[PDB]
């Protein structure tokens, strides 16, 4: 009755069986770069 | 001359005045970067 041949293994963005997929995946979000910077510091206190 | 006696009184006086008025200075530096308490030292106890 039917016949679907899909990839595997090293084939998984591979499928083989036309049965016209309209899929279109989105793209992944960028996620802002966060580097935590630990620098000395006078004290605060020499301002009073 | 019981003037200039009085005048170098009150110039000690004047001489302790700014001594008493530079201590609180210093004591009032000591207490603020110290954040001292009867416990101890800063947020910890010693």
């Amino acid at each position: 009755t039917s016949i679907a041949i899909t990839g595997s293994g090293s084939c998984r963005h591979l499928q083989f069986i036309p049965v016209a997929p309209p899929g279109i995946p989105s793209s992944v979000t960028p996620p802002t770069e966060v580097p935590d910077r630990d620098p000395e510091k006078s004290s605060e206190d020499d301002v009073y | 001359i019981y003037g200039w006696r009085k005048r170098c009184l009150y110039l000690l006086v004047l001489l302790l005045l700014i001594i008493l008025v530079v201590n609180l200075a210093l004591t009032i530096w000591i207490l603020k970067v110290m954040w001292f308490s009867p416990t101890g030292m800063g947020h910890l106890h010693v």
